[PDB]
RNA sequence: GGCGGUAGGGGAGCGUUCCCGAUGCCGAUGAAGGCCGACCCGCGAGGGCGGCUGGAGGUAAGGGAAGUGCGAAUGCCGGCA
RNA sequence: GUGAGGGCGCGAGCGAUAACGUCCGCGUCCGAGCGCGGGAACAACCGAGACCGCCAGCUAAGGCCCCCAAGUCUGGGCUAA
RNA sequence: AGUACCGUGAGGGAAAGGUGAAAAGAACCCCGGGAGGGGAGUGAAAUAGAGCCUGAAACCGUGGGCUUACAAGCAGUCACGGCCCCGCAAGGGGUUGUGGCGUGCCUAUUGAAGCAUGAGCCGGCGACUCACGGUCGUGGGCGAGCUUAAGCCGUUGAGGC
């Protein structure tokens, strides 16, 4: 019994060869370099998505620092109050608060100048 | 072969970019008094003629 | 009325009626569940204490489903170590009702 | 890549030449080169122990005979080589061709009748044997068969 | 309607013809003759044949008007190579390839 | 699902420059290029103010800087590096120190420069009287 | 409650060739192979479905035996750059 | 499998109280954690042991004037280079 | 095919198989010196048209969609926006403007993106087997026993002695 290649190795590669399709140049056509380009890729994505988290962790803290300083205080300030003010809502994210409905975003700056000091 | 050699095979971008200016040009012709058939500027022609 | 919410560990706003996707829940395929874990108002309702010491906001479970496949793909060079997971994320989907303050 | 039908020569010098490194085209990461590790002929069979060569047939039998498809006969009145004359025979003994049926008989002229036939396998009665026994639904035999069966255990 | 002409096994390079015909694509017939007549390459030629080859097709088997026809489109395609040796110094020996083309041009109506 | 901002409009800033600091001033000024005092604000888009500047000739600085704060400047040919005096800036074209602290202090990106253009630089007071002119400190 | 991992030890699986299954079943209303998908099942290697090609083969469930999986060897043959 | 180890802290010899030097002892990290945050960048220095997902949350080192998250924070001194 | 070719010679030693059921292998006309085309015609099929079944990849080309001439780069990846195409929809597909992040694969090594090795690219060929004997584990048969070798009979995919 002599188990030729066949197929095999073909449908490997033009499986993977798809997954490339786009890439600069010679790295969508050889296998080979593209090959290459996916493990990269892949641990780009991966380690990425770890990251969109600290991305718009950030975001939202300019946002905040933003509108939060047009009534009067640091980022660091407002949120001290909060967080003695016992309001725990507001995960950064929704103080998006500050662009739709800014007088429900008043409300929680004085709530927060208020009970923080 | 000896000593100056190629580093790196061009891409074939980078080929065809060289390719640029290589382009040609239409021949610049122009209708004859004579015939109604094209001549090129300055220059005596068949089904033509000329004078002098 | 705007509404904030908190459920399967993240928080988010309501409108009165709509669909939402969040983190799978236990319940039937078309039953109905509050999340009396519920903050503020489009009334303005400082949440004092974390949550809302009395309001709820009403969902109907319109049904669950898994999300389009990601590729976790690790690679470590010089050691051929790969490694590649698919991965789909279990949900379900909340249609809003009654935001009842 | 000793069998192969090329020569010894060294292909190429093997230094200050740019090429590879080579011996000759036997070598078989050439095409055209010898196989490897590929086969050469060798002898498949053992020998399993005897007690268990009875036990298989007698427990195969057994199958049968527990799953009621076993059926000893005496009555071969269909003689004359003749498959015409066993199907007929086969039609009253409860043998119509819905299973397969290995008949076992002394009987030359039983064989040539049943032999012919797409749905029964004809065999003497020291072929018994587990495959046989296993392959068809329906074990029928002679009683001078199953005789020589138990010869051989009972 | 639109209407072919192909010369295959065209003894001659892809690069250097494909200068030709890139020259007279989306062109009045009558131009064209025009250029290709007067224009100096060796490519010419055989583009000029072919561009004929298919106005005449155009005409008597598919009626077309000469009059109106337009290259509607043609392009030039690497037929198989032809390797000849080469003899090289100090003993080696490059192999040249003589390669070749076939070119396509296609007619169509002026417009409507 | 954070929001995205849509198009604006260019808010036209005037600030003063005499008195101010240096560095002080650069460090709000750039952070209004940015928008990012503006809630709304946004990495990928660029939209912060229109910032303009007036008199920057009377910036002001902290100890000997007009004597020993000296730029470099490297042309490419060699023994091309050119260097220069706070003093000799201000002398000569001056709104060149307050336009360079600034650009230093902007992202390093192609936006980066988008947003330098948003800047106007002057000396006089007194700009091209566009429209908006909101005076700030 | 554990779960980074090279050399290495262990475990479970996927796919190629061939055999029993087969005097069978799939198959011109279309076999193998090729091309294509944003679908379905599998953690995965894979498996399935659908349209296009293709024109005659293919081979379940459950087993069995191997010339059984390639990106590299200044590897080998060919084609093209 | 391994029998080239490497750096760092500490304790000695050698060395010149030289070396990304060397040679032992104890420990440690890299090796195999060139995965993640800090240190501008940088195996082994500080922080921390990555099963996968999340546009949630607290903190570690480090840091909060702008590039660049977060105080041009409060109070008392010193320094003019 | 021991041929072509290589070697003075002993001797080395290739590549190269497939229309179609049938030749029905394309009369005749058309452009062309011819080749080769277009029409006509044969055929179930002619992208079966003659080194002609299938016809993959690298590689060359025409047309279309999106994009690019103040930009800094392992070519990806994450986010957002524009444009084009699917779809009742919500969604989805293609492209890439701006923003964040990011030192190719293998090998060898204390340590490599490494200015250390290997690889132009694609396709196919390519490396832990087998026999006997050992040793342990393992699924079975029998057990103070267990098992047969060569061979003989039988069979021609039958076992038995
Ligand atoms: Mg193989
Ligand atoms: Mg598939
Ligand atoms: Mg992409
Ligand atoms: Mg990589
Ligand atoms: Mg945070
Ligand atoms: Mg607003
Ligand atoms: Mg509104
Ligand atoms: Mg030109
Ligand atoms: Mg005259
Ligand atoms: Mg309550
Ligand atoms: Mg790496
Ligand atoms: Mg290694
Ligand atoms: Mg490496
Ligand atoms: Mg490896
Ligand atoms: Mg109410
Ligand atoms: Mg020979
Ligand atoms: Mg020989
Ligand atoms: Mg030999
Ligand atoms: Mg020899
Ligand atoms: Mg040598
Ligand atoms: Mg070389
Ligand atoms: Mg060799
Ligand atoms: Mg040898
Ligand atoms: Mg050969
Ligand atoms: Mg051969
Ligand atoms: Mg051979
Ligand atoms: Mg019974
Ligand atoms: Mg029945
Ligand atoms: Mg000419
Ligand atoms: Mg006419
Ligand atoms: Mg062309
Ligand atoms: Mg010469
Ligand atoms: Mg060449
Ligand atoms: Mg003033
Ligand atoms: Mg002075
Ligand atoms: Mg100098
Ligand atoms: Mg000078
Ligand atoms: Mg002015
Ligand atoms: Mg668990
Ligand atoms: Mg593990
Ligand atoms: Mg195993
Ligand atoms: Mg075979
Ligand atoms: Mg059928
Ligand atoms: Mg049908
Ligand atoms: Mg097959
Ligand atoms: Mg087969
Ligand atoms: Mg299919
Ligand atoms: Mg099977
Ligand atoms: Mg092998
Ligand atoms: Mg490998
Ligand atoms: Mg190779
Ligand atoms: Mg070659
Ligand atoms: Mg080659
Ligand atoms: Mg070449
Ligand atoms: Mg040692
Ligand atoms: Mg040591
Ligand atoms: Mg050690
Ligand atoms: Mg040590
Ligand atoms: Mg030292
Ligand atoms: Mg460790
Ligand atoms: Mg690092
Ligand atoms: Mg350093
Ligand atoms: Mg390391
Ligand atoms: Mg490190
Ligand atoms: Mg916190
Ligand atoms: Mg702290
Ligand atoms: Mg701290
Ligand atoms: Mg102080
Ligand atoms: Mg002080
Ligand atoms: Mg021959
Ligand atoms: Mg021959
Ligand atoms: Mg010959
Ligand atoms: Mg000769
Ligand atoms: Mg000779
Ligand atoms: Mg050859
Ligand atoms: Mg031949
Ligand atoms: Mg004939
Ligand atoms: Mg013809
Ligand atoms: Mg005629
Ligand atoms: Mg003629
Ligand atoms: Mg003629
Ligand atoms: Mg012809
Ligand atoms: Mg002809
Ligand atoms: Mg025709
Ligand atoms: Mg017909
Ligand atoms: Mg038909
Ligand atoms: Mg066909
Ligand atoms: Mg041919
Ligand atoms: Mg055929
Ligand atoms: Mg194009
Ligand atoms: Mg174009
Ligand atoms: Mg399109
Ligand atoms: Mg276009
Ligand atoms: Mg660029
Ligand atoms: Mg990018
Ligand atoms: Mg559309
Ligand atoms: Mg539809
Ligand atoms: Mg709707
Ligand atoms: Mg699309
Ligand atoms: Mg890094
Ligand atoms: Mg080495
Ligand atoms: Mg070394
Ligand atoms: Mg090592
Ligand atoms: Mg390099
Ligand atoms: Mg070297
Ligand atoms: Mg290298
Ligand atoms: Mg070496
Ligand atoms: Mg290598
Ligand atoms: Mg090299
Ligand atoms: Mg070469
Ligand atoms: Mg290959
Ligand atoms: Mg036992
Ligand atoms: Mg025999």
């Amino acid at each position: 019994p002599r188990a030729k290649t066949g197929v095999v190795r073909r449908r490997k590669h033009k499986k993977i060869l798809k997954l490339a399709k786009g890439y600069w140049g010679l790295r969508s056509k050889s296998f080979r370099k593209a090959r290459e380009t996916l493990f990269a890729a892949g641990n780009y994505a991966y380690a990425h998505r770890k990251r969109r988290k600290r991305d718009f962790r950030r975001l939202w803290i300019v946002r905040i620092n933003a509108a939060c300083r047009q009534h009067g205080l640091n980022y660091s300030t407002f949120i001290h109050g909060l967080k003695k003010a016992g309001i725990e809502v507001d995960r950064k994210n929704l103080a998006d608060l500050a662009v739709r409905e800014p007088q429900v975003f008043a409300e929680l700056v004085e709530r927060a100048k208020a009970a923080q000091g | 072969a000896k000593h100056p050699v190629p580093k790196k095979k061009t891409s074939k971008a980078r080929r065809d970019a060289r390719r640029s200016h290589h382009a040609l040009t239409p021949p610049i012709l122009v209708p004859c008094p004579e015939c109604k058939a094209m001549k090129p500027p300055h220059t005596v022609c068949p089904e033509c003629g000329y004078y002098a | 009325m705007f509404a904030i919410v908190k459920t399967g560990g993240k928080q988010y706003r309501v409108e009165p009626g709509l669909k939402l996707r969040v983190e799978k829940l236990d319940a039937e395929p078309g039953a109905t569940v509050e999340l009396p874990v519920l903050l503020l108002g489009g009334e303005k309702t400082v949440v004092g204490t974390p949550v809302v010491e009395g309001a709820s906001v009403v969902a109907e479970v319109l049904g669950h489903g898994r999300g389009k496949k990601i590729l976790v793909s690790k690679f470590k060079a010089k050691v051929q170590y790969r490694r590649k997971k698919g991965h789909r994320q279990p949900y379900t989907e909340l249609l809003i009702k009654e935001i009842r303050g | 890549r000793g069998e192969v039908a090329y020569s010894g020569r060294k292909i190429w010098p093997q230094k200050h030449t740019g090429r590879a490194r080579h011996g000759d085209i036997g070598a078989p990461i050439f095409v055209g080169g010898g196989v490897v590790f590929g086969p050469k002929p060798r002898d498949y069979s053992y020998t399993l122990p005897k007690k268990v060569r009875k036990k298989g047939l007698a427990m195969a039998v057994a199958d049968r005979a527990r799953e009621g498809k076993l059926l000893l006969v005496e009555a071969f009145a269909g003689v004359n080589g003749k498959t015409k004359e066993f199907l007929a025979w086969a039609k009253e003994a409860g043998l119509d061709g819905s299973e397969s049926v290995l008949l076992v008989t002394g009987n030359e002229l039983v064989r040539r009748a049943a032999r012919n036939l797409p749905w029964v396998v004809t065999l003497a009665p020291e072929g018994l044997n587990v495959y046989d026994i296993v392959r068809t639904e329906r074990l029928v035999m002679d009683l001078d068969a199953w005789e020589v069966f138990q010869n051989r255990i009972g | 309607m639109e209407a072919k002409a192909i010369a295959r096994y065209v003894r001659i390079s892809p690069r250097k013809v494909r200068l030709v015909v890139d020259l007279i694509r989306g062109k009045s017939l009558e131009e064209a003759r025009n250029i290709l007549r007067y224009t100096n390459k060796r490519g010419a030629y055989f583009v000029a044949k072919v561009l004929e080859s298919a106005a005449a097709n155009a005409v008597n088997n598919h009626d077309m008007l000469e009059d109106r026809l337009y290259v509607k489109a043609a392009y030039v395609d690497e037929g198989p190579a032809l390797k000849r040796v080469l003899p090289r110094a100090r003993g080696r020996a490059d192999i040249i390839k003589k390669r070749t083309s076939h070119i396509t041009v296609i007619l169509g109506e002026k417009h409507g | 699902k954070t929001y995205v901002p849509k198009q604006v409009e260019p808010r036209w800033v005037l600030i003063d420059a005499e008195g101010k600091t240096l560095g002080r001033l650069a460090t709000k000024i750039a952070t209004l290029l940015r928008g990012k005092h503006r809630p709304d604000w946004t990495p990928n888009v660029a939209m912060g103010d229109f910032v303009v500047v007036v008199n920057a000739d009377k910036i002001r600085v902290t100890g000997k800087k007009l004597e020993q704060k000296i730029y470099t400047r490297y042309s490419g040919y060699p023994g091309g590096l050119k260097k220069i005096p706070l003093e000799k800036m201000l002398a000569t074209h001056p709104e060149r120190v307050l336009e360079h602290a600034v650009k230093g202090m902007l992202p390093k990106g192609p936006l980066g420069r988008r947003l330098f253009k948003r800047l106007k630089v002057y000396a006089g007071p007194d700009h091209p009287h566009q429209a908006q002119r909101p005076e700030k400190l």
